[PDB]
């Protein structure tokens, strides 16, 4: 019935902010500015941004290499506090990083049962080679993986236990430091750990492109070209206050 | 052959048809299929057109070895074919194991081989009188007797296995019916035998025909054995046998009539 | 109806808001009245520029969703927030979850929160004055992938055999049928008078849930039977001297509240434990209510939160609206905002607009795909599961023919990524699909493989390890290796008993392919 601008609803992101009294009004008609009446009657004219009715992509310079430190000298302090430990369900796994992957039952703050190693250290994916699909699977995914071998036995075919140890950006990951998000494994032995960190962040091509841009809406309260020589956690509460107190004071 | 071809044409027709309104329905490939497995309707043109395949197979089969001869051997096939219908649904019931299309196709596996066995009884019989003897007449006999003899070899050393390691739940009827099914095979193979002597040596040779007579009550009483035997392992295991009570009357007329055949001669 | 919408017609057009916002409503959603989408926009926006919550709320959705008039996501915004600063409540939720799934706007639990915390707020309110209406949400891609299954609605069958027991004198079907008479939904609309004389049929034989129901009816009031004070606090009595929970609940709630005796306390303390130890929700809410407050006993956040989430796991909303507090506020727990927001987008999932989905699904049961597709868009802006899962069935099937044919496959596509990041597995195949046919976006085998793996892995499903094996075997996305597809079909095979055939079916056709390939490389 009409058209949907799925790429605006996708990458432009905007944010409405009430200005205390302007005048707006008779100013151009450009299609930028939308007149609406508060409850009160009052009238007001909100000034769109220029992304808005046009869509067009900033110009953000395609990732590089990073300059500085390498995807392996960003893992490289990973070395200086390994073995991260998480429990999930019935099992505890501890991944020390360049060390192993082990797997075992904790209760009371204390290994019980059985032992499982997960693989050691095989080889690390070096992102200098292009040609391979992995790569690009690597840079269309956004983390950097590493493969544990050799591991405990299985006790379904017995092939020994392979790990896959995956690492993404967080920056929430910053305070709470280095720790593993998600566990996967099929009935077979396949384990994947997939674990945030913001030490990799500073990387352009490991970091997710937010590329928000929230364009501001500004909503000048407009009134009648009669009237205006006569005139002449917290943050989310004191929006809320400033947007409503705005309101209520235009309407006067 | 018309009416079968038409038949098979039929079957297939319809079950492309069910195929094709499943795809239609379910445009991928597993939910057509696990739609196919949960309705019954659909899976019972499936299994009919199964058993019109096996159907035009035993034609094949029998062309193959018999050949036609339209008669007796008829007769013969759909009178047992019924009873062997009756008895092998009612020994299915004589247990909880329903439905299972596994244990269905192994029923009627059993009754292909057995109405083999009757063809093959009937093809002996016929050959005992007067038939086309000839090269290709032994060829088609010796070698349906080695399949049946091999085929019935191997299931019952799997049926025996079976038991030895599950147990006597369901296994055993089919040992039991494929040793009548070998009785049947070294009868037939005696019996061609005794013919193929007689054939050969010209002048009648009557001093062995007696022979053969007793060669048959003998097999026909290890036969009548065999039965009252799975009779009483049908009342060790469960409560009652209802499946194979008329057969064993028939086996035992016909040894009672072999062996006063045999006292009065 | 279709005569009071007449009136309202002819009522409205140039006169007083009321029944324009009415007749507007129920023009962009066909519902009571044929659907006029260009009639409710012109409505929308004389509203708009006059001013009214409806008013805008209703012309930000037309400029959200694309019904009408030319997408804009910009003033859409602007509408939308005009109507939750009026004083709405759909605008409320709107904003709500466009601010907690990062939709249109920049992503943010603390406005999400707050918005899910009105409209909470009002929700709790309504269903303590009212009760509460339980939400029978039915999703139609599980209806027609299974239409063997008895869906939420209870048949007309087993409606007539529950009336016939409880004519012949079955005291608990009187029971049963008076509280889906007073709850509603289940196939049987609320109605007061049934379930009053169900309830008074059962409380002369001597039920203790009938007496108990009848005295709080009588506390709460009804438009039949009049309010009385002391008739509910005699039926509270009476239903406490056998023993029954519901009736200690009602006592103690008298007791807190001065309804026909004093304000006690300690026996309202008494008769909400006492109720909680038999298992009854309301007694455990009343209890964790009355420790979390302090009135009568020490502030001990510990049990308050215990009994929280008790009532909770038993399915009373204000359990779970007074722990998504908690944890917005850190009381008693830690201040997590995540979770305070999911606790309070379910509570707003039970609000009254929430009973629009069925009006929807008979639209979707009368042919009429327009409005039921158009209701499921409304109410998949809210940010339900259930809506945002039909509406994009409803547009995949090409049976609503108010979107362009040459746009029903983007936004089937958008209402499927939706309702994936909500935890539907359906929705992540449909998405695999979608990447993988051809549909909505180009030919893309990598993101249908994604999807499908990400389908397998997080709920297990038999399909998507079909999928994955396939992709395995024909090298789709990733290498050709047939080793894999081999796990992945045995894989698929232990998932689920259903999928024995297909399996069987693929790894014949795996060894016929592998056998081929062994004596062509072999002499």
């Amino acid at each position: 019935v009409g058209s949907l601008n799925l790429e605006e609803l996708s990458e432009m992101r905007y944010g409405i902010e009430i200005l205390p009294l302007p005048v707006m009004g008779g100013q151009s008609q450009s299609s930028d500015v939308v007149i609406v009446s508060s409850k009160y009657k009052q009238r007001y004219e909100c000034r769109l941004p220029a992304g808005a009715i046009h869509f067009q992509r900033e110009r953000e310079e395609e990732t590089p290499a990073y300059q500085g430190p390498g995807i392996p000298e960003l893992l490289s302090p990973m070395r200086d506090a390994p073995c991260l430990l998480k429990t999930k369900d019935w099992w505890t796994y501890e991944f020390c990083y360049g060390r192993h992957i082990q797997q075992y039952h904790m209760e009371d703050s204390e290994i019980k049962g059985e032992v499982l190693y997960l693989g050691y250290y095989q080889s690390a994916f070096d992102w200098d080679d292009e040609t391979a699909k992995a790569s690009k699977q690597h840079r269309l995914k956004r983390y950097h993986s590493q493969t544990y071998g050799n591991g405990s036995k299985c006790d379904l075919n017995g092939r020994p236990r392979e790990a896959e140890v995956r690492f993404l950006c967080d920056e929430g990951a910053g305070i709470s430091g280095d720790y593993i998000d998600r566990v996967d494994e099929p009935l077979s032995c396949s384990y994947v750990l997939t674990i945030r960190t913001p030490r990799l962040c500073p990387h352009p091509l490991l970091r997710p492109p937010p590329s928000a841009a929230p364009q501001a809406i500004l909503c000048h309260p407009s009134l009648q070209p009669e009237e205006y020589m006569a005139y002449v956690p917290g943050a989310e509460e004191a929006q809320k206050e400033r947007q409503r107190q705005k309101e209520l004071e235009s309407n006067y | 052959m018309f009416r079968t071809a038409v038949m098979m044409a039929a079957s297939l027709a319809l079950t492309g048809a069910v195929v094709a309104h499943a795809y239609y329905l379910k445009h991928q490939f597993y939910p057509t299929v696990v739609y196919l497995t949960k309705s019954s309707p659909s899976m019972a043109v499936l299994y009919i057109q199964a058993f019109v395949l096996v159907f035009l197979l035993g034609k094949v089969m029998g062309k193959v070895f018999f050949g036609q001869l339209r008669a007796a051997e008829m007769e013969h096939l759909l009178e047992r074919s019924w009873y062997a219908v009756t008895e092998t649904c009612l020994a299915f019931t004589v247990f909880r194991d329903d439905f299972s299309p596994r244990f269905v196709a192994l029923f009627t596996l059993l009754l292909f081989l057995k109405c083999f066995h009757w063809l093959a009884e009937d093809r002996v019989d016929f050959m005992e009188r007067s038939p086309n003897i000839s090269w290709l007449f032994h060829c088609r006999i010796v070698s349906l007797m080695f399949l049946l003899g091999i085929l019935d070899f191997l299931f019952v050393s799997h049926a025996y296995h079976s038991i030895l390691t599950r147990g006597a739940s369901v296994q055993l009827v089919f040992g039991f019916e494929y040793a009548i099914l070998m009785t049947m095979v070294l009868t037939i193979f005696i019996k061609y035998v005794l013919h193929s002597v007689d054939l050969q040596s010209e002048n009648p040779w009557d001093n062995k025909a007696v022979y053969m007579l007793y060669t048959e009550l003998f097999t026909g009483f290890i036969k009548v054995l065999l039965y009252m035997a799975f009779m009483t392992i049908m009342i060790k295991v469960h409560t009652f046998p209802l499946f194979a009570i008329r057969p064993m009357y028939l086996a035992m007329r016909q040894f009672k009539k072999a062996v006063t055949d045999a006292i009065m001669s | 109806k279709r005569e009071a919408y007449r009136y309202l017609q002819k009522a409205a057009g140039m006169n007083h808001t009321k029944a324009l916002e009415r007749v507007s409503y129920a023009l962009l959603f066909g519902d009571y009245l044929t659907q006029n989408i260009q009639a409710a926009k012109e409505m929308f926006e004389k509203l708009t520029e006059e001013g009214s919550p409806k008013g805008q709320t209703g012309l930000g959705f037309l400029y959200a969703s694309g019904l009408g008039v030319n997408s804009s996501q910009a003033k859409a915004l602007v509408y939308y927030t005009f109507g939750a600063l009026g004083g709405n409540l759909i605008a409320h939720m709107i904003l709500g979850y466009r601010y907690w799934a990062g939709i249109g706007v920049l992503q943010s639990c603390e406005s999400a929160l707050t918005h899910y915390r009105l409209v909470a707020n009002h929700v709790a309110s309504d269903i303590s004055l009212t009760g509460g209406s339980v939400v029978q949400r039915i999703r139609l891609p599980d209806e027609v992938e299974n239409p063997g299954m008895n869906s939420g609605m209870l048949e007309e069958d087993l409606i007539q055999y529950y009336q016939f027991l409880a004519e012949k004198g079955d005291v608990q079907a009187q029971v049963g049928l008076g509280q889906l008479h007073l709850h509603g939904g289940r196939g049987v609309e609320q109605n007061h008078q049934r379930a009053f004389d169900y309830f008074n049929l059962a409380a002369n034989a001597g039920n203790s849930h009938a007496m108990a129901f009848l005295g709080k009816m009588y506390s709460e009031g009804s438009d039949i039977v009049p309010q009385s004070n002391e008739t509910a606090l005699h039926y509270f009595k009476k239903a406490a001297d056998m023993g029954n929970p519901v009736g200690q609940s009602g006592l103690g709630m008298a007791y807190l509240y001065g309804r026909g005796v004093q304000v006690n306390y300690d026996l309202a303390l008494k008769y909400f434990q006492k109720a909680a130890e038999q298992g009854w929700v309301d007694g455990q809410l009343q209890l964790g209510s009355m420790y979390y407050n302090g009135i009568g006993v020490k502030r001990d956040y510990k049990q308050a939160l215990k009994y929280f989430n008790l009532a909770s796991q038993g399915g009373h909303i204000l359990a779970f609206y007074n722990l998504a507090q908690m944890h917005a506020s850190g009381t008693g727990v830690m201040r997590s905002c995540h979770t305070a927001v999911e606790l309070f987008k379910n509570v707003c999932e039970r609000g009254r607009w929430s009973e629009r989905l069925m009006t929807a699904y008979n639209s979707y049961k009368d042919e009429d795909y327009n409005a039921a597709v158009v209701q499921y868009l409304l109410l998949a802006e809210q940010g339900y599961e259930v809506a945002q899962s039909n509406a994009a069935f409803i547009l995949d099937q090409r049976e609503a023919t108010i979107v362009g044919e040459n746009e029903t496959y983007p936004r089937a596509l958008l209402h499927w990524n939706r309702a994936a990041s909500q935890g539907y597995t359906v929705a992540r195949i449909k998405l695999g699909d979608y990447h993988f046919y051809g549909f909505g976006t180009d030919v893309d085998y990598e993101t249908a493989f994604i999807h499908y793996r990400l389908a397998s892995e997080q709920q297990h499903s038999a399909q998507a390890m079909f999928n994955l094996g396939y992709m395995h075997e024909k090298g789709l996305g990733i290498k050709q290796d047939i080793h894999l597809a081999k796990r992945f079909y045995d894989m698929a095979a232990e998932a689920s008993p259903d999928a024995q055939v297909p399996v069987f079916l693929a790894l014949c056709k795996l060894g016929v392919v592998y056998f081929l390939q062994y004596i062509r490389e072999a002499n």
